[PDB]
């Protein structure tokens, strides 16, 4: 057996560990891996006396006697979202694949300005769309109560850039406008919605 | 290197006749497996006069019958190609000097029977299937030898791994490589290095200590691993191994005089020749620690020859001094 | 060199028989192939510990594999289920005698005819409010109603295909979450600055690749066959 968290959140430029705790019949050593969204599992690091591993940012710490084993990410980008496998190496040498810690980073925003935007067009579609855009990482959005009425949050930025956090608020139905769109949702001081 | 066999010829208990090592390449001619020891030399022992052929021998040599630390080793043997009429690969482990598994044919198996019964035939399909990863592994590194020190043809490739514990608990561990029965490269885990006494074994010493990795993996198996096997299978072998068979000692005459002691177990034994009544330390043969065939063991000392003297047979087995007495005016 | 898996993408009505590549410049003994699932770890299905020689893994019911040479190693299923919707992986890495690491083949995503389905793909124009206040512009695609799930969404600006300012969802939802034979939808974000945006002589373009059926695969359906296709949604600037 083995187990480590489904998953953790953080900020980027931040730090974070990421603990794995597993029970095999011997120990031949004990790997970690990064698998980004839709892509093949990458080699990390990998452990076998007790003690730590620094490669670059990366570090991997593992103590055999307690089947214990973190992984520490410090200044944290955009692109160390992922998910981290950990795996040890079992006493025949078979490998036990546990299921990773999905990591997401939330980006930094140093001048945060929340709003909600109507969008226009789109003359090719026969549905509406609402923006909400430029809330810093203390801003929760969930899904809608409304079943007619779709909601994504956590887009992820590709790989200099415009990044900032955004949400996409979409549907059919006429009672549909973006004051009601992204209602029940956490929000701060200051942020903007429309009235009409 | 080669090494010229030795030969000695024996019988199983006074009246089974034993043909029994110390030889190296390992072509030579019932028949055991193929065994290995610790100075990479090979031994064999062929049961019912004896002729042994081998490379360090013109005309084949005749010889006739006239009359606690515990371990865990495991040796490979690799042969260049092609096969010479000897498989490649020989892969074999031992337990206190006790034949356990047996690879060549690709199969995992025992050569004990505590061995067999105490495990599971899922744990010989996996390794089974670990052994033919190595003998490939094993032959490629062969080949980059034979181009390391530009020759080809016949040539030997050892490898031995294995650890210890002692009697009052500690333990040790070690993994030394062979080249034609020379040591080529000795790892040390303490200090997660390898020693090359060799121009051209230093190359490969260079590349395995580049590779952090499978020093520090090295480190824990022999440490760790290695010793959980160890006592797994002590506690398997607690009937055989943990045995104490005492000798029986014969003396005879022919000058010489012979000190034989017959099936004992440990292999652990001390026999010396003794007069009036001090260990005579001239003109006396050792013998050597025997295969009884039994799963037991016998040895040997002889000694040539005032008047009126006690020439008697000191033997401590279980320590235990015994002595018998040989002969007096 | 590296290890190569094909294909990425494969749509299969039940019971069809097809076969999977794996394959290695890097000259090693050892093969794998897994299945990955949600909220699961890795599953081995088949291993090759050299040319010639596999063993059943962890799971393999559906599966019979074997190992043309050292560099290729087959993966195959004669009869498919609906069961065997996954991500397959195949693995090619020296012994486990170690600490040997293990390389990744890039992925295969399968699935598992009528419920097959291309993207509709639409973007929306920056809103005039956002323009005057945050001096930004943000356009947003949204790709919906496609089946199975296996798209590639990315931005296009003037011919070139552009990364910086763009926010993508990491994987599609459902449309309909209570119905288990429902489609996918997707969105995405292209922000760019207030005055890019103002100029009229510049194209945006939201680009989705769908992977669908393959050519010889049966259609007797009145509509359109839903082949690999990228279908595209476009928009000018505004002053």
């Amino acid at each position: 057996n083995i187990d480590q968290p489904t998953e953790m959140t953080a900020t980027e430029g931040a730090i974070v560990q990421i603990n794995c705790t597993y029970q095999t019949s011997g120990f031949n050593g004990l790997f970690w891996y990064q698998q980004h969204a839709g892509e093949a599992p990458t080699f990390l690091s990998y452990n076998v006396l007790d003690g730590l591993e620094e490669k670059g940012r990366f570090s991997s710490f593992l103590s055999r006697s307690k089947g214990y084993s973190y992984l520490l990410l410090k200044e944290l980008q955009m692109k160390d979202s992922a998910s981290y496998l950990c795996a040890p190496l079992d006493s025949n040498y078979q490998l036990i694949w546990g299921a990773g810690t999905k990591l997401i980073i939330k980006p930094n925003i140093q001048n945060p300005d929340p709003a909600v935007y109507q969008l226009r067009d789109s003359k090719s579609s026969d549905k509406s769309v609402c923006l909400f855009t430029d809330f810093d990482s203390q801003t929760n959005v969930s899904q809608s109560k409304d079943s007619d009425v779709y909601i994504t949050d956590k887009c992820v930025l590709d790989m200099m850039d415009f990044k900032s956090n955004s949400a996409v608020a979409w549907s059919n139905k006429s009672d549909f406008a973006c004051a009601n769109a992204f209602n029940n949702s956490i929000i701060p001081e200051d942020t903007f919605f429309p009235s009409p | 290197i080669q090494r010229p066999p030795k030969i000695q010829v024996y019988s199983r208990h006074p009246p089974y006749l034993n043909c029994y090592y110390g030889f190296h390449p390992p072509q030579i001619e019932e028949q055991s497996d193929l065994s290995f020891s610790k100075d990479w030399s090979f031994y064999l022992l062929s049961h019912a006069s004896c002729r042994v052929k081998h490379v360090t021998l013109e005309q084949p040599r005749i010889v006739k019958w006239d009359r606690r630390t515990h371990s865990l080793r495991y040796f490979r043997l690799g042969i260049s190609e092609p096969g010479y009429g000897i498989p490649e690969f020989i892969s074999a482990g031992y337990v206190d000097s006790h034949p356990i598994t047996m690879y060549n044919s690709q199969l995992k198996e025992p050569r004990a029977l505590w061995m067999e019964e105490n495990l599971a035939p899922d744990h010989w399909e996996r390794y089974t299937q670990l052994l033919r990863g190595w003998q490939q592994a094993f032959k490629v590194e062969l080949k980059q030898l034979q181009h390391h020190y530009n020759h080809s043809g016949f040539h030997t490739y050892q490898r031995m791994i294995g650890c210890e514990l002692l009697e009052d608990g500690s333990i040790t561990g070690f993994l030394q490589y062979a080249y034609d029965g020379q040591d080529f490269l000795i790892f040390n885990k303490d200090t997660l290095s390898w020693m090359a006494m060799d121009n051209v074994a230093d190359i490969i010493r260079r590349v395995w200590e580049a590779n952090r990795h499978e020093l520090q993996y090295q480190k824990n198996w022999l440490e760790e691993e290695c010793i959980a096997w160890l006592k797994r299978f002590l506690e398997y072998g607690k009937d055989a191994l943990q045995r104490t068979e005492p000798p029986k000692v014969r003396v005879n005459h022919k000058t010489t005089l012979y000190c034989r002691a017959y099936g004992f177990y440990p292999p652990e034994i001390s026999i010396n020749w003794m007069k009036n009544g001090e260990e005579i330390f001239q003109d006396t043969d050792y013998g050597g620690i025997l295969p009884s065939g039994d799963g037991t063991y016998q040895t040997w000392v002889s000694v040539e020859l005032q008047n009126g003297d006690i020439y008697s047979c000191h033997v401590e087995h279980g320590g235990v001094h015994m002595v018998l007495q040989g002969f007096q005016e | 060199a590296g290890v190569t898996q094909t294909p990425k993408f494969r749509v299969l009505k039940t019971g069809q028989s097809m076969t999977l590549l794996c394959a290695q410049d890097m000259n090693h003994e050892y093969m794998y192939w897994y299945r990955q699932d949600p909220g699961m770890g890795l599953r081995l299905i088949h291993y090759s510990v050299g040319e010639g020689t596999t063993a059943k893994g962890e799971v393999p019911d559906g599966y019979n594999v074997s190992r043309l040479k050292k560099q290729n190693f087959l993966l195959g299923l004669e009869s498919a289920a609906p069961s065997q919707t996954s991500v397959y992986f195949c693995a090619s890495s020296y012994p486990p005698d170690g600490g040997n690491t293990i390389y990744f083949g890039e992925g295969s995503w399968l699935t598992v005819l009528k419920n097959v389905f291309p993207p509709e793909v639409a973007v929306f124009e920056p809103s005039e409010a956002e323009i005057s206040h945050t001096q930004k512009a943000t356009l947003v695609c949204l790709a919906t109603g496609f089946y199975p799930d296996h798209v590639e969404l990315s931005w296009w600006v003037n011919g070139k295909e552009v990364h910086s300012g763009v926010c993508t969802d990491p994987q599609p939802l459902k449309e309909q979450p209570a119905l288990n034979d429902s489609r996918y939808a997707l969105s995405s974000r292209l922000r760019v600055s207030a005055t890019f945006w103002q100029n009229p002589r510049n194209h945006f373009r939201c680009q989705v690749q769908f992977y669908g059926l393959s050519e010889n695969d049966e259609w007797t359906q009145d509509r359109a066959k839903p082949v690999t296709q990228i279908v595209s949604a476009e928009a000018w600037g505004r002053a």
